[PDB]
């Protein structure tokens, strides 16, 4: 009435995306299923790797469902729920994180021609909820309860699908060393910190007892300590040890003139009262998180006292139970009995650059390994392998629990469903057996990526199921499928469980979804 | 000819106001507006309703089925749509259970509403048919109720109160998610049976923390409470027996330093010598008070120094950060103990009771634990919630949240007083609601009669959501109410309701059995706001907007 | 709804589309009205070339400027319709429309539906019509009185210029329609006047002629200009070929036979002017005193000039299509197209022909006619623009006196039928009500709108209209009981009652018949209308 036009009111904003229809939830499955077409032919030893670059122009090359994904900045929305399992399959196990990916696309997949044909939403989550219940019980089943044989093997098949799998041999045995180190219970992941070395080769790699951190400054008085102690000790102190204020403020009144020459040389007495209190005690190597001075520094310099400074309290953690000492923030309440040891100290040129080696302790809490490489993807390739390596042998000390590696797992749980399937219910028997083959994914890009045809591969396992009950793979080197267990290949079963799991968890979440709002 | 006038005094107002009165059929469109989000609503209703995706301008999603939850985001242009954005955000916040009813019954109110409008019943008499209709609504709520829970602790009644209500948001497993619920909700009534005490209840003691990875089969539930912290000094799993003690400061853990220009002053030599140790000897003399008092951990509540920390580790006394004033209060309501300010000796009646303190790698982070034991239980207790994807998480943690909100309707009312659920109370009301016009005269029976048509909405939803046909499940179940009291007494013909999945023909078999229910307290303020949301956008029949 | 339809659509729906149609009928009364009476003010209708045009008359007022109003557009199509058949009343309309829109919103906004106001506007018309018809008056124009014709001449032009102008012109107009007559048959013509446009003298120095004038001169200087006796013979064929329809060339085999079918185009000019040559000689051979002048409606020849100069033959060519009907109306002549046939009795006759050169053109004034049945009227003027305002005055004017004689009747003007109208439509007893309450408030709003006219005419002259027309209603309220018939006026002079028969003021009967009915028809159907829309596409 105010007004001629009279427009009519909308009842979203303007620019808000469209609504109900046909293939909205299908427009979904095909962006999950485009995100997994290139996490596909990175399956197993005889993948690929992917190589991105983002907008700041940092390379990367990697093959981790959680590290390409992370990099991408996703903004599709149901395609997040791929970023989100792989993330939370890297946090706890570190391994696997592609095959929950390549897996819950498979389920979303086959999920797309029910959706297209009358069945409802909830009937498929219904099949998958209620399968999946059985697959986690039968991986118990597969599983073993070994105990005899008293790590070595497991550490083998976490480092396929990228660089060191291949020397296999040289990793493997120094890694299994890595986390014997660590007590149970206690399982502490920034005791096995790994810093990034520019240059070198990875063969001249060795194992370590202790610690090797960067100086990151170079002091005044540094060249004339000794770099080799015979019998080196530890003492980890926090007080910052140069010439400054003494207590966040600065603010001194003098009135005579022969007063003003005392207050200086007070200062000069307190800063040596500090640091002769730490000579008297005998601490050869000194630590601060703070900066350290260079009259402390050349003050230890001359009587034959290493020091240093500059470094992380992630670092200073690790310095503790690595010598088995403590930290003292006070000068004063210095004791004998609170000074770590080792056998010996030499600081080594590795890199163009020094770093302070910690080894020969009786009782050391600490693996810590120099990685150094050609390019910077090299040594970052070599940590991400070896930080999906060290929790799988993390965690087969909390429990041992042993399946077929080679895609075995999935073929002896979707047999068992398919004879679920058979019997009971006639409405979900379609929808069993589509989770059934659409399981067996991962021994069926397995093989493609190797080159053989996979028709008579997939043939081969069904039928002979009977006499391999349970250990039945893939063998890569024969060219031939027969018994895992002869060739010592084996796995944990927690990859398994939480695979399943996340993907079930993945697929069920967007598929009790049909609508997509977006603002603005 | 060419051009109108383009409606003249049109200059007393801006140019960007516009007015829309009830003619022209606008009323009409008010109503459509309404019909373009509550089809919407009409799939997320239900145990089969399904979730909703919504992209915020910053990015932050959060994918879910409840109505309240997802209109806080999305913004509105109509007016009278806001009414159900904020009719429904008042059941979110007062009774925490209902909301989709209270979007999905008062649209329905007003699409039938556009059938009387279209007949030539005038506004004034529309709101007095539903009031006439609200007041026997409420009043045979009260009449068909069956049942009581009588017991605020037991195994088997916690069941039936939390299982229908989870059931609608994320129903997943039936077991795994009622035990985590029905166990913590033990744990923090105050029980004090044969005393005679008042109840109470709050809603912020059940908190749940999202924890990434593993499954939701793992979850626990955890007795204390838990946070993302790392201890400073060092860590310890604290295998020793005879429980350690609590001492709690709000205030940071160093000197008090003078609020007004704290700054140091020193005239001669004598002084510098001694500044520097007075605070060593300072802060130590503090330290052997509290010290000597037994305890082995403090909750800090602002950023602790180091020199404090130095003399804290040096005894084990493991140091937690809390900075924030809730974080800190909730806490204490665990161990009971009392703060003090200062920095001198806790009271010995103030000190907290925690026996174990333990570390460990949940979710690839450090936490600290605060797990007590049968004896001297404690409130406030939390849910360790698993899960593989975060917009998950936050779904689930929201439907703890309304099973926390369930439990609060058995503390203000005398009772439980629970109705038959799955659409058997909806359709109960059709038959009286329509012997309720036959015994009204005037023309008001038609807003009456309209007023039962608009409740087959619920049952309409489950069917439809179910994969089913409405036409044959629909007329199938009024058969059982068609049958209608006969002489015999112990009728059980109120129980029969729609069925999601199973046998044909629907009637469920009973709800009974199955164990699924609803609260009167629900049902009562729903009802109540639905009809003033409808009522409310019926009574104004001129609306006027700004700028668009 | 409609934007649903089509976003680029608009609507007003029963209040705005209600505004729209008063405030554009108030807001067209209120610019034209000024022009209703003597005293009313002059309008330049100045367009983008710079022609300027003095006038009073709506209907060339609303045809030049464009109406952008949808409202105003159909009450310019209703003046339009007015000034077509009837030429006068056109402020009258717009006046009354205005009126009854105004008198009739004020009772839609009492609650009143639309219908039955429009329902008591039909009685009310129906019941003047009833009063008009015993209202007027009949009178014998056999005797064919200039004193009547003056005074009623006189009322319709001092509405347009002033006095001193007015009693100059207003015999011209009686001049007019002298001779055109006829009693029988009941046929008078309009279009028989010719209306020439020229500069002269002034304004105030125009005259009547009895006969024809042409706006053709002589070519050649060597025709007499002065004709004391002349015979007309009407030509329509062309003399100058323009051009043959049968494609055609003159192929000479040699240059002697170049000139000889040059000259067989001179056989074909002398073979039909020979006979015009025979014609003249035919009547009788050296009579002095005696002219024969040739009128041709396509062009002359100027090859042929000279043989029309040698026999001393005035020749005009060019001329105008509805003047050959004029020709044998003044002269008594015989309309002919070809030259087969020829006689001295299809050739008219006139007592006076002469010429006048003014300027750079030559007007040929051909008069002293024995029974002419027509006549012109020369619009001289000292401008452009007094040309056009004259024209419209005399346009105006000859309905106005045209009107006596097609219908004997004539009503008295100075607002008497106005102001009678008003006390007979108050209180219809039993006559013509269709139902209780809902007809009679149409019929109040029918009869105060209707008061307006008389109240325009004091607005104008700048009295006061409230006291002028309280005698005015003193005067009837007597004169009812006195029992004597009395028609009063309104006087603008001196702002007193008057009495029209008296004094001279008088209105044609078909200008209040056409004006009441296309008011009330217009005024009815803007009132139910209850919605504006437009649509198409650009
Ligand atoms: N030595 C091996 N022989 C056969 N199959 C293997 C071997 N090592 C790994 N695999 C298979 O490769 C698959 C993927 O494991 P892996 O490469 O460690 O992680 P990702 O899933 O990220 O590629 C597993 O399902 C496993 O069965
Ligand atoms: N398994 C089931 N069988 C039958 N009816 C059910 C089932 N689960 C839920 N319902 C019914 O569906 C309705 C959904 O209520 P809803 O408004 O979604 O609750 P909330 O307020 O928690 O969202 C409940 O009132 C209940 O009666
Ligand atoms: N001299 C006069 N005195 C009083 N009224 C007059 C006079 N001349 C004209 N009128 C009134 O003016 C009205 C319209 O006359 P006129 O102006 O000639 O037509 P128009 O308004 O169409 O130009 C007539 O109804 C008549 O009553
Ligand atoms: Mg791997
Ligand atoms: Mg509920
Ligand atoms: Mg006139």
């Amino acid at each position: 009435n105010f007004g001629s036009q009279t427009p009519t009111i909308v009842v979203l904003k303007e620019g808000t995306d469209a609504s109900q229809g046909k293939g909205q939830i299908i427009s979904n499955i095909n962006a999950c299923v485009a995100v997994q077409e290139a996490l596909k032919p990175t399956l197993g030893p005889l993948g690929s790797d992917i190589l991105i670059v983002t907008s700041n122009q940092k390379t990367t090359i990697s093959n981790d469902g959680a590290t390409i994904l992370k990099l991408l900045d996703v903004v599709h929305p149901a395609a997040k729920t791929l970023v989100d399992i792989s993330r939370a399959q890297d946090a706890e196990v570190g391994d696997g994180t592609t095959s929950v990916t390549i897996l819950a696309g498979e389920l979303m997949k086959e999920a797309k021609p029910f959706l297209e044909e009358g069945i409802s939403s909830h009937l498929i989550m219904k099949g998958y909820r209620k399968a999946v219940s059985l697959a986690v019980e039968k991986i118990n089943e597969l599983a073993v309860d070994i105990t005899s044989e008293k790590l070595e093997r497991c550490a083998r098949t976490a480092m396929s699908s990228k660089l060191i799998h291949n020397n296999a041999d040289f990793f493997v045995k120094m890694c299994v060393d890595a986390v014997l180190s660590l007590d149970r219970n206690d399982l502490d992941d920034k005791l096995i910190g790994i810093k990034k070395i520019p240059g070198g080769a990875m063969e001249e790699s060795l194992f370590i007892n202790g610690v090797a951190f960067k100086k990151t400054f170079s002091y005044a008085g540094f060249e004339q300590q000794p770099k080799k102690f015979n019998n080196p000790k530890i003492l980890s102190l926090n007080v910052e040890l140069e010439l400054k204020a003494e207590k966040d403020n600065a603010e001194v009144r003098v009135e005579h003139v022969e007063d003003y020459q005392a207050i200086v040389d007070a200062e000069w007495q307190l800063i040596f009262e500090k640091l002769r209190q730490v000579e008297e005690t005998g601490a050869n190597i000194v630590l601060s998180k703070l900066p350290i001075g260079d009259l402390a520094t050349q003050f230890f310099a001359d009587r034959n006292i290493f020091c240093a400074g500059r470094v992380s309290a992630d670092d200073m953690n690790r310095v503790i139970q690595a010598v088995g000492g403590s930290i003292q923030s006070t000068t004063s309440d210095i004791k004998p009995e609170h000074l770590g040891t080792c056998a010996l100290f030499e600081e080594m040129q590795i890199g163009s650059e020094r770093y302070n080696l910690f080894q020969g302790c009786p009782q050391a809490k600490t693996c810590t390994l120099l990685l150094r490489g050609g390019a910077e993807q090299v040594i970052a390739e070599v940590e991400r392998s070896l930080h999906d390596a060290i929790m799988i042998v993390k965690r087969a000390l909390q429990n041992k629990l042993i399946v077929a590696g080679g895609g075995a797992t999935e073929m002896e749980v979707s047999k068992c469903l398919r004879d679920y399937s058979k019997t009971i219910a006639g409405k979900q028997q379609m929808i069993i057996n589509a989770f059934a083959k659409a399981l067996e994914v991962i021994p069926r890009q397995l093989c493609e990526n190797a080159g053989f045809d996979a028709i008579e591969i997939l043939n081969k396992l069904r039928l002979a199921h009977s006499k391999g009950e349970k250990w039945y793979g893939v063998v890569f080197e024969t060219e031939n499928i027969g018994d895992n267990f002869a060739k010592f290949v084996w796995e944990p079963a927690l990859v398994k469980i939480n695979a399943l799991n996340s993907a079930t968890e993945a697929t069920n979440l967007i598929l009790s979804v049909d609508e997509t709002i977006t603002n603005k | 000819s060419l051009r109108l006038p383009q409606n003249p005094n049109a200059g007393l107002f801006k140019q960007g106001y516009n007015s829309y009165s009830n003619a022209d059929g606008q009323i009409i469109k008010s109503i459509a507006a309404i019909r373009e989000l509550h089809q919407m609503c009409l799939t997320s209703m239900g145990p089969c309703g399904r979730n909703k995706i919504i992209v915020n301008h910053l990015g932050k999603i959060i994918i879910t089925n409840d109505a309240a939850t997802m209109l806080r985001e999305l913004d509105i242009v109509h007016p009278a749509v806001k009414v159900l954005v904020m009719a429904t955000e008042q059941q979110k916040i007062d009774m925490g259970d209902g909301t989709n009813l209270v979007m999905i019954l008062a649209g329905e109110l007003l699409n039938v509403s556009e059938k009387l409008i279209s007949m030539g019943l005038s506004a004034v008499e529309i709101i007095q048919g539903y009031n006439m209709a609200r007041k026997f609504t409420l009043k045979e709520l009260d009449e068909m109720v069956v049942g009581e829970i009588t017991d605020k602790n037991d195994k088997n009644e916690l069941l039936k109160m939390i299982k229908p209500v989870i059931s609608s948001k994320k129903y997943g497993s039936e077991d795994i998610l009622s035990e985590l619920v029905s166990e913590a909700v033990s744990h923090v009534l105050p029980v004090a049976q044969q005393a005679g005490e008042i109840p109470y209840f709050n809603v912020d003691s059940i908190r749940v923390v999202k924890i990434m990875g593993g499954s939701l089969s793992n979850s626990t539930v955890i007795k204390g409470m838990v946070f993302n912290r790392e201890p400073e000094g060092h860590v310890k799993s604290l295998s020793e027996d005879k429980k350690h003690k609590v001492a709690v400061f709000t205030c940071p853990l160093d000197i008090a330093n003078t609020e007004t220009k704290g700054t140091v002053l020193l005239h001669n030599a004598q002084e510098m010598l001694d500044f520097s140790k007075g605070e060593e000897k300072q802060i130590d003399a503090m330290m052997k008070e509290i010290a000597d008092m037994g305890v082995e951990c403090i909750v800090a509540g602002a950023g602790v120094g180091e020199l404090a920390l130095h003399y804290l580790n040096r005894y084990g006394i493991l140091v937690l950060k809390v900075p924030s004033k809730f974080e800190l209060r909730r806490l204490c309501r665990v161990c009971g103990a009392t703060p003090l300010p200062r920095l001198g000796a806790p009271t010995p009646e103030e000190l907290g009771l925690v026996e174990t303190v333990k570390t460990m790698e949940i979710g690839g982070d450090r936490v600290t634990v605060f797990k007590q034991e049968q004896g001297e239980i404690s409130r406030t207790s939390t849910i360790i919630l698993r899960g593989a994807t975060q917009n998950n998480l936050d779904d689930i943690e929201r439907a703890i949240d309304d099973g926390v909100a369930a439990v609060k309707g058995l503390m203000k009312p005398s009772g439980g007083k629970l109705l038959p659920g799955a659409g058997a109370t909806e359709i109960e009301l059709i038959s009286r609601i329509t012997k309720y016009g036959e015994r009204t005269p005037g023309l008001l029976q038609l807003a009456i009669k309209q007023f039962a048509v608009a409740f087959e909405v619920v049952p309409r939803t489950l069917a439809e959501t179910a994969g089913l046909d409405v036409n044959e499940v629909l007329p199938n179940l009024y058969a059982a109410h068609n049958v209608t009291e006969p002489g015999a007494v112990k009728t059980d013909h109120l129980y029969k309701g729609v069925d999601i999945d199973g046998e044909s023909d629907e009637g469920v078999k009973d709800i009974r059995e199955e164990n699924i229910y609803d609260m009167l307290a629900t049902k009562k303020f729903a009802i109540n706001v639905a009809t003033e949301a409808a009522t409310t956008v019926l009574s104004i029949d001129q609306i006027i907007m700004a700028k668009k | 709804s409609l934007q649903l339809l089509n976003p680029k659509a608009e609507s007003l729906r029963r209040d705005a589309a209600l505004k729209v149609n008063v405030t554009s009928a108030e807001g067209l009364q209120s610019v034209l009205e000024t022009n209703l009476g003597p005293k009313g003010t002059l309008k330049m209708l100045v367009d983008g070339a710079g022609n300027i045009k003095l006038t009073k008359d709506g209907k060339v007022l609303l045809t030049e400027m464009q109406i952008q109003s949808p409202t105003a557009v159909l009450i310019a199509r209703a003046a339009a319709a007015q000034d077509e058949i009837t030429g006068d009343g056109t402020t009258t309309v717009v006046c009354l429309v205005g009126e009854l829109l105004r008198q009739a919103h004020r009772f839609i906004q009492e609650g009143v539906h639309p219908r039955i106001i429009t329902d008591g506007f039909e009685i009310a018309r129906k019941e003047s019509m009833k009063f008009l018809d015993e209202f007027k008056i009949s009178k014998t124009n056999l005797s064919n009185d200039r004193e009547f014709l003056l005074q009623v001449a006189r009322s319709s032009l001092l509405t347009k210029v002033d006095a001193d102008l007015t009693e100059v012109l207003t015999p011209i107009v009686t001049d007019a329609v002298l001779s055109v007559y006829d009693a029988q048959a009941d046929n008078l013509d309009l279009h028989m006047v010719e209306i020439m446009q020229m500069q002269h003298l002034s304004p105030k120095d125009t005259t009547f002629i009895k006969g024809l004038v042409l706006d053709h001169g002589g070519r050649h200087p060597d025709m007499p200009t002065r004709v004391k006796n002349a015979y007309v013979l009407i030509l329509n064929v062309s003399l100058e070929y323009e051009k043959t329809e049968v494609n055609s060339g003159f192929f000479y085999s040699s240059a002697d036979q170049r000139d000889k079918l040059a000259a067989s185009e001179r056989k074909f000019v002398d073979a039909k002017l020979k006979k015009i040559i025979d014609l003249k000689n035919e009547v009788c051979g050296m009579d002095p005193d005696k002219g024969f002048v040739i009128i041709n409606q396509k062009g002359i020849d100027p090859m042929s000039l000279d043989v029309f100069a040698k026999h001393n033959i005035l020749a005009l060519r060019r001329a105008k299509r509805r003047n050959m009907e004029r020709l044998q109306l003044v002269t008594g002549g015989e309309a002919q197209n070809s030259v087969e046939d020829l006689s001295p009795q299809i050739l008219g006759f006139s007592g006076l022909v002469y010429q006048e050169t003014i300027g750079e053109e030559k007007f040929t004034y051909v008069t002293e006619n024995t029974d002419p049945k027509s006549c012109t009227i020369l619009i001289k003027g000292s401008t452009h623009y007094a040309l056009a305002q004259t024209k419209d005055a005399v346009r105006d004017g000859l309905r106005a006196v045209a009107n006596v004689l097609k219908d004997k009747n004539i009503i008295p003007g100075a607002g008497a039928f106005y102001i009678a109208l008003s006390r007979y439509l108050r209180s219809a007893n039993m006559n013509k009500l269709g139902a209780k309450g809902k007809t009679k408030t149409g019929i109040e709003a029918f009869a105060e709108a209707l008061l307006v006219i008389p109240k325009t005419l004091v607005k104008n002259s700048g009295f006061d209209p409230l006291d002028v027309l309280a005698m005015v209603e003193d005067e009837l309220d007597d004169a009812q009981d006195s029992d004597e018939t009395r028609y009063v006026g309104v006087d603008l002079n001196i702002g007193d009652s008057c009495d029209p028969t008296i004094e001279g003021i008088w209105d044609s009967y078909r200008v209040l018949r056409n004006a009441i009915t296309g008011a009330t028809g217009i005024a009815s159907n803007l009132l139910l209308c209850d919605e504006l829309l437009r649509a198409g596409r650009s």
